[PDB]
């Protein structure tokens, strides 16, 4: 219950469509409402992700 | 592998160390609109 | 360990850089730009950034706290300058096309000759013709014989739909036909083949709204550049659609035009052929007539025969065979010919 309590207050994220992305940890990333992005990856995920 | 707009470092070398940082702080940001009209001895 | 001062930059930045719009560039190292919501703002730019392709038109990097240009990024893979162009080649030469000899002189003088003999021009200094309209009734010959032409030829080729240059970002309409002029001009003089252009240029109707003036714009923009008049290097631009009334008419007055090519109708002559070219690359049995079926229907074009040759093979299929009988192309003669029979006055003139 405190789990899920700490979770739940925290700010949300987002979502953005990629096809494909170039290379040197930092993707293109293009949110529905706005324009592209030249965002940075996460290390917890890789970066192999086109 | 990418771009973003890169050179090799002869001519930017010794601009990207204190100007940069004298172009976000003092340096503030202005934005273009249109005017549609005026008055008279107040703006 | 080495690399230092690249790492910096790469780290001095802001780290979620935005996507940009070049508008204008005013050389005292800021500028104006536009954000992918329309605003716009009077942001400045760096020095690593390599001001030698910032073109107005091109795409930068942008921040959030003062929003100035982080680095020009290059086109993102868009190949729309690239794909259009003809690598390989067409359709047979000569030999696929009957029947239209009448038409084949003129494209040839027109094209051919200013390029393999550019001596009878000036044995009287009289200059080539620019452009070629090719009208006539719907899929008569057109696309055919323009690939008849571009294939014997000994420069570059582009082929044009015309609704690849239309798009909605307000400059890329004008700016693609300034590229591929510019393609165009610093390569070999290439045969520009701008297939349906009555879908930009018709009338000239000027709106308040902003849906029809990026294709006025972008007509205008054309025509200009057709007519820039300051080295184009003998580029020869074949036009073509189906109706010729309803078209723009200063496309049609010389200066700009002196070539407007009719592809009149048919006959029981050319269609021969047609039937054995679309009967060859199949398993054609022998036990086929098809001289029957060519005497009996008269009225229909290739694209008939083409859907004749089909059905015939789709009907072998059916009763699980390889080979085609007379009888598959008989009915496919009798199903597929009945969409459009309807008007005519026999037996009324000899």
């Amino acid at each position: 219950l405190r789990e899920e309590l700490q979770l739940l207050q925290e700010q949300g994220s987002y979502v953005g469509e990629v096809v494909r992305a170039m290379d040197k940890k930092k993707v293109l990333v293009k949110v529905h409402p706005e324009g592209k992005f030249v965002v940075d990856v996460d290390k917890n995920i890789d970066i192999n992700d086109v | 592998e990418s771009d973003t707009g890169l050179a090799p470092p002869a001519l930017w070398d010794l601009a990207a160390d204190k100007q940069t940082l004298q172009s976000e702080q003092p340096l503030q940001v202005a934005r273009c609109t249109k005017i549609i009209n005026a008055d008279s001895e107040d703006p | 360990k080495q690399e230092e001062e690249r790492s910096k930059v790469d780290d001095l930045r802001g780290t979620p850089m935005s996507v940009g719009t070049l508008e204008e560039i005013i050389d005292d190292n800021h500028a104006i730009v536009s954000t992918s919501v329309g605003s716009e703002h009077y942001v400045s730019i760096l020095s690593f950034v390599d001001k030698d392709l910032l073109e107005p038109g091109c795409s930068v990097l942008l921040n959030h706290k003062v929003h100035a240009v982080i680095g020009v990024l290059m086109d993102d893979t868009d190949p729309l300058v690239t794909v259009m162009k003809v690598e390989k080649a067409p359709q047979e030469t000569y030999a696929d096309i009957g029947g239209l000899d009448n038409q084949i002189q003129e494209i040839k003088e027109s094209v051919e000759l200013p390029l393999t003999h550019p001596e009878y021009y000036e044995e009287m200094g009289i200059k080539p013709p620019k452009g070629v309209i090719l009208y006539g009734p719907p899929g008569t010959g057109k696309t055919l014989l323009a690939k008849a032409v571009a294939n014997q030829t000994s420069a570059t080729f582009l082929r044009v739909v015309g609704s690849e240059l239309i798009q909605k970002y307000l400059g890329d309409g004008p700016k693609l036909v300034r590229e591929l002029f510019r393609v165009a001009e610093e390569h070999a003089p290439s045969i520009v083949f701008i297939d349906e252009i009555d879908a930009i240029g018709t009338k000239r109707y000027d709106s308040n709204s902003g849906g029809e003036r990026e294709i006025q714009r972008t007509m205008l923009e054309l025509l200009n550049q057709l007519d820039g008049f300051d080295s184009r290097g003998d580029v020869k631009v074949i036009m073509a659609t189906n109706r010729i009334e309803t078209l723009d008419p200063a496309l049609i007055r010389p200066g700009r035009i002196d070539r407007k090519i009719e592809f009149p109708l048919p006959d029981e002559k050319t269609k021969k052929r047609i039937f054995q070219i679309h009967t060859s690359r199949m398993t054609l049995a022998d036990d086929v007539t098809l001289d029957d079926l060519i005497m009996a229907k008269d009225d229909l074009s290739g694209a008939d025969i083409k859907a004749i040759c089909t059905e015939a093979g789709l009907m072998a299929l059916r009763e699980r065979r390889m080979k085609v009988t007379n009888e598959d192309f008989k009915k496919s003669k009798e199903n597929v010919l009945y969409k459009k029979q309807e008007g005519t006055p026999e037996g009324l003139y000899l």
